[PDB]
C-alpha cells in the first residue's frame, strides 16, 4: 500500500505545455503586428489540466514556467544572423498589456524580464500565487474567471535583415497546490 | 572538479533577480553616510500624511488654489450635500491627485482605512452646524439630509470645534480592493442649520479637506504606469 | 422519538436526526441572532413525470424576513445553513431522491434571473432548464455522488438533513451577488404509488441559517 | 496586514532600462565616430526612476548595472564574422571620457573594464556609493547634479570585413536605498 | 487496460412478494467505491482531442 | 433487529433467532469444517391450493457443494442440521405452516428415486403424493405435533428455525443409503390474501449442516 503518486501534488504538479508562442525577427520588409507574441495565462485552453483542475471547485498553486525557445530562418535564402536575445515579460494581474513592439510596458520596472540568450538552457521563472482571493476559483456561481498574469515576448535585436521565425513553448507545472471541494469531472465531450 | 548539472534558468537575465555582483570599485572607501533628518523607511508613511483634498476640479477652479476650497454661503436651504465624495481613492478625480493617490498609482492592490478631516477656515465668531455622512460601499449616496442622518454620521458644531476628523473603515469583500475598477462609499456634508454669523462678517465662508492613511493602510503588488 | 426542535418564533416536528450529514465533516463557524431561525419554502409536487428540482443559497431566502433584509442592507456577509427536506408519503408509495449541497453550482443550459430563482427554485429537464443527470454541466449524476448528499428512500427514511458550511474562496461576501451553495433534489428511482393513492406527493425545505454574519450596515 | 513591498527597498530596487548604447564594429568601410558609446550615467532621462527618487530630496544607493548586447549583421550581403568582444568599461567620477577609439583611457588601470563575450551570460558590475557628499541630492538650492560616473562601450576586434551594429541595453538596478526628507511628486507633465 | 477480475451478480431467489394494489415493478440501485486499502500508481493521462 | 449470520462463503438475513427449536432439547455434537455451510434451496410457491412439500436429509444435500461430495466420497458420516424456513409474506396475507422434523420419515402413497426428490422435494396431496394430513403413514396429523416442528402464523412471525441433532439407530451410518431426518411442511390453515396481491407466497429453505463428519475416504 502505498498513495504518493495519488496525492494532489504528484496528479498536478506535472509539466504540461499550455502555448506555443510565435514570433518573428523586427526584419524592415514588410513585417504585421506578429513582431511580439502575447498570451494571457489561463489554464483554460489545454484539456488535459483543465479537466484536472474541474475535478476540484477552489484551489492555490505556485507557477513555474518553463521557456523552450526554437528559432528557424523563413526564406531558403543564404541565412545569417548573429544570436538572437528574446525578452520575456511577465506581466502581473492588474497591469498594462504591451500593444506595439517598442511600448513602454517592456521599460517597466514592474514588469520582470527574462532575457533569454538563444542557444542556452531553457528559460525559467516561478510565479507565485497572485490571487486577490484566498483560492483560485475554477467555478463561480455570482455576477459582477481569475487572473494570473500575462505572458509577452519579443526579440531584443533590431535591424536584422534576414527573417527568422521562432517559437516559446510553455512549460507550466503548477508546484504547492492545494485543492478543495472536490466536483464530478466532465467529460471530454465540451473541451 | 566538483561535478555540476546546470538547470534551466541558467544564463538568463531576471530583471527581478538578487544575486550578488562583482564591485567595479572594491578597493574605493565609500563616503560614510550621516544622520539626515527626516529618513523614510517606507512609502505608507508618505500616505499616512494628512494632504489636501481638490474638491473643485471644474474647468476654472482646477490647477489653480480655488480647486481645493469649499465655499459654503446663504442660498435656500436646499437638502443636496455640500459636496459628496467617493471613496475610490485611486477611481476617484479627486482623491486620485493627493499623496494617498499618488501613492497607490504605484500599485495594484491596497487595503486599509482612511481618515478624512474637514476644516472650517471662517471666522471665530461664525455659527452652525454641518452633518458630516458617511455611506458604506454598495450604497447610493445619501440624497437629502434625513437620508444621511439616519446612518452613520457626526454633527460637526461649526461654533465650537474647527475640525472634524472622521475615519472610515475596511470594508471589503476581498482582503485587497484594487486600485482601478465598484464602490467603497461616499463621504457627504449637509447644512444641518444655515450658518449663522454676527455683524457685517462675510456669509461666504471656506471649508478645507484633508484624507490620509491609517496605520492599518497597506498596498501590494507594484505597478508603475509613468511614461512619455 | 419525535423531536421538536425550535428557532425564536418558529418550531418544526422532525421524526428524528438520525441522518444528518454534515458537508465535509466542517460545521459551521464565526470568523476565527434573530435572521437564523427556520425559513421554510413553498412545497413543491414530486410527480411519476418528475426531473428534479433546484435552489440556490442564499438566493433562496433573499425574501425571507430578517436574512433578506440584512443580506440585502449589508454589504459583505457569511452564513451556513441547515437544509431539512421532508418528504413525507404513505407506506404505499416508493421512490428515491438525492438531495445534493453543490458548492458554486453554476448551471448551465447565465443571466442574473435566469440563475436566481429564488423561494420557488427552478426545475431540471430531461433532454431554461438545465438536464437533470447532468446538473446543467456535463456531469454524470452518478458522479454527483460525490458532492455533499443524501438519499431520501421512502422505504426506509422520508426526511434527509444537510448542514452546510460556508465554501468559498474569500472570508466573507456579496450575498446578493454570488451564491455560495446549491441544493439539488433529484429523483434517483421513479415515483411509484399503489393504485389510488395520493398522485403527487409533497417534498418541503427548511432552511436554517447557522452562523450568520454581516457587515456593514447601510 | 504588511508593508513590506511599499518599503523603499522593495520600491526602488527594481531593473529598470535607463540607455540604449549603440555601437558598430571597427569596419574599415567609411565609419564614423560611432565606433564606441559613451553614456554618462543618469537617472533625469527615465522617468520612472527619477518621478520615483524625485519624491524625496536626498538619497544614497549602489548601482547594479547589467549589459544585455544584441548585434546584428547590417548589410543583408552575406554576413560572416567571428565572435565579437565588447569592452564594457565603466569610468568613475571626476576621471578623464574616452575621445576616440583607441583612446589611452580604454588602457587605463583606473577605468574598470567588462570584457564581455558576445552569447553568454549578460554582463553585470555593482558600482558602490560614488558620491562626495553624504547624501545624493535630487534638489540643491544652491550654486556654484550629481555625477554617477560614465560608461563606455567599444567592439575590441579591429579588422573586421562586415559591418555589425550593436546595442547595448543598461538595465540599472539601485540596491540598497535609503532616501530622506520626502516631498510632494511632480506630475508627468514635465518629463 | 487489457484478463478477468470477477463478477457480482443479482439473482432472484424468490419473486418479490407485494400486498396490495402496489405496483409489481421496483428499481434496486448499485453503488461502488474504493476501500481504505485502494492504491494506484504510473499516471496516464490519455485526454486529447 | 437483523441479524446477518455467516458461514464461510455465505450469508443469510434472519429478522431474529427468536423461535429456534431444538429437536429433542439435543443440540448438535460429534462423536463423544468447509461442508457445514448454509445452503439454500430452490424455493416453493405457496398457493391457495398447496397442499405440502417435504424434503429428506441428508438426500436434499447430495449435489450441493461439499456436503454432497463427502457424503458420496465417503462410505459413513453423521451430521445435524439447522433448517432455516423463511416464508416473506407481506401483512396482508394470512396463513399458517407447520414445519415439521420426522426422524425416519418412511412415507407411503418406497423405490429409492421415489423416496429420494433431492434438492426440489416432493409435494402431499389431499386424497406419487402421499397424502397431507396422513404424512403418507395413516396418521392424524394434528397427532403429528408430536414432532419436532414450528408454527410459521404469519400473523405474528414469518419465519421458523429447526435444530436437528443426529438421530440414528447407529452412531455413524451411509448417507447415500438411508436419510435420518425428514422436513414436511404443510399448510394448517390456507393461504388467502387481499384483492389482488401477490397470489402464491414463496417458501425458501436454508440448511445448514452442523457437526459435519465422516469416514472414511475414497
Amino acid at each position: 500500500r502505498s498513495r504518493s503518486e495519488s496525492s494532489i501534488e504528484s496528479f498536478f504538479a506535472r509539466g504540461a505545455c499550455v502555448t506555443i508562442m510565435t514570433v518573428d525577427n523586427p526584419a524592415s520588409t514588410t513585417n504585421k503586428d506578429k513582431l511580439f507574441a502575447v498570451w494571457k495565462i489561463t489554464y483554460k485552453d489545454t484539456v488535459q489540466l483543465r479537466r484536472k483542475l474541474e475535478f476540484f471547485t477552489y484551489s492555490r498553486f505556485d507557477m513555474e514556467l518553463t521557456f523552450v525557445v526554437t528559432a528557424n530562418f523563413t526564406e531558403t535564402n543564404n541565412g545569417h544572423a548573429l544570436n538572437q536575445v528574446y525578452q520575456i515579460m511577465y506581466v502581473p494581474p492588474g497591469a498594462p498589456v504591451p500593444e506595439k513592439w517598442d511600448d513602454y510596458t517592456w521599460q517597466t520596472s514592474s514588469n520582470p524580464s527574462i532575457f533569454y540568450t538563444y542557444g542556452t538552457a531553457p528559460a525559467r521563472i516561478s510565479v507565485p500565487y497572485v490571487g486577490i482571493s484566498n483560492a483560485y476559483s475554477h467555478f463561480y456561481d455570482g455576477f459582477s474567471l481569475n487572473d494570473f498574469g500575462i505572458l509577452a515576448v519579443r526579440v531584443v535585436n533590431d535591424h536584422n535583415p534576414t527573417k527568422v521565425t521562432s517559437k516559446i513553448r510553455v512549460y507550466l507545472k503548477p508546484k504547492h497546490i492545494r485543492v478543495w471541494c472536490p466536483r464530478p469531472p466532465r467529460a471530454v465531450a465540451y473541451y | 572538479g566538483l561535478p555540476v548539472m546546470n538547470t534551466p534558468g541558467s544564463n538568463q537575465y531576471l530583471t527581478a533577480d538578487n544575486f550578488q555582483s562583482p564591485c567595479a570599485l572594491p578597493e574605493f572607501d565609500v563616503t560614510p553616510p550621516i544622520d539626515i533628518p527626516g529618513e523614510v523607511k517606507n512609502m505608507m508613511e508618505l500616505a499616512e500624511i494628512d494632504t489636501m483634498i481638490p474638491f473643485d476640479l471644474s474647468a476654472t477652479k482646477k490647477n489653480t488654489m480655488e480647486m481645493y476650497r469649499v465655499r459654503l454661503s446663504d442660498k435656500p436651504h436646499t437638502d443636496d450635500p455640500i459636496l459628496c465624495l467617493s471613496l475610490s481613492p485611486a477611481s476617484d478625480p479627486r482623491l486620485s491627485h493627493t499623496m494617498l493617490g499618488e501613492i497607490l498609482n504605484y500599485y495594484t492592490h491596497w487595503a486599509g482605512s482612511l481618515k478624512f478631516t474637514f476644516l472650517f477656515c471662517g471666522s471665530m465668531m461664525a455659527t452652525g452646524k454641518l452633518l458630516v455622512s458617511y455611506a458604506p460601499p454598495g450604497a447610493d449616496p445619501p440624497k437629502k439630509r434625513k437620508e444621511a442622518m439616519l446612518g452613520t454620521h457626526v454633527i460637526w458644531d461649526i461654533g465650537l470645534q474647527s475640525s472634524c476628523t472622521m475615519v472610515v473603515p475596511w470594508i471589503s469583500n476581498t482582503t485587497y480592493r484594487q486600485t482601478i475598477d465598484t464602490e467603497g462609499g461616499y463621504i457627504s456634508v449637509f447644512y444641518q442649520t444655515r450658518i449663522v454669523v454676527p455683524l457685517s462678517t462675510p456669509r461666504e465662508m471656506d471649508i478645507l479637506g484633508f484624507v490620509s492613511a491609517c496605520n492599518d493602510f497597506s498596498v501590494r503588488l507594484l505597478r508603475d504606469t509613468t511614461h512619455i | 422519538r419525535v423531536l421538536q426542535l425550535t428557532l425564536g418564533n418558529s418550531t418544526i416536528t422532525t421524526q428524528e436526526a438520525a441522518n444528518s450529514v454534515v458537508a465535509y465533516g466542517r460545521w459551521p463557524e464565526y470568523l476565527r441572532v434573530a435572521a437564523c431561525r427556520f425559513y421554510t419554502l413553498d412545497t413543491v409536487s414530486w410527480t411519476k413525470e418528475s426531473r428534479g428540482w433546484w435552489w440556490k443559497l442564499p438566493d433562496a431566502l433573499r425574501d425571507m424576513g430578517l436574512f433578506g433584509q440584512n443580506m440585502y442592507y449589508h454589504y459583505l456577509g457569511r452564513s451556513g445553513y441547515t437544509v431539512h427536506v421532508q418528504c413525507n408519503a404513505s407506506k404505499f408509495h416508493q421512490g428515491a431522491l438525492g438531495v445534493f449541497a453543490v458548492p458554486e453550482m453554476c448551471l448551465a443550459g447565465t443571466s442574473y434571473q435566469n440563475a436566481n430563482p429564488g423561494e420557488k427554485g427552478g426545475t431540471f429537464t430531461g433532454t431554461f432548464c438545465p438536464v437533470d443527470y447532468l446538473l446543467g454541466n456535463g456531469t454524470l449524476l452518478g458522479n454527483a455522488f460525490v458532492f455533499p448528499h443524501q438519499i431520501i428512500n421512502l422505504r426506509t427514511n422520508n426526511c434527509a438533513t444537510l448542514v452546510l458550511p460556508y465554501v468559498n474562496s474569500l472570508s466573507i461576501d456579496s450575498m446578493v451577488k454570488h451564491n455560495n451553495w446549491g441544493i439539488a433534489i433529484l429523483p434517483l428511482a421513479p415515483l411509484n404509488f399503489a393504485s389510488e393513492s395520493s398522485p403527487e406527493i409533497p417534498i418541503t425545505l427548511t432552511i436554517a441559517p447557522m452562523c450568520c454574519e454581516f457587515n456593514g450596515l447601510r
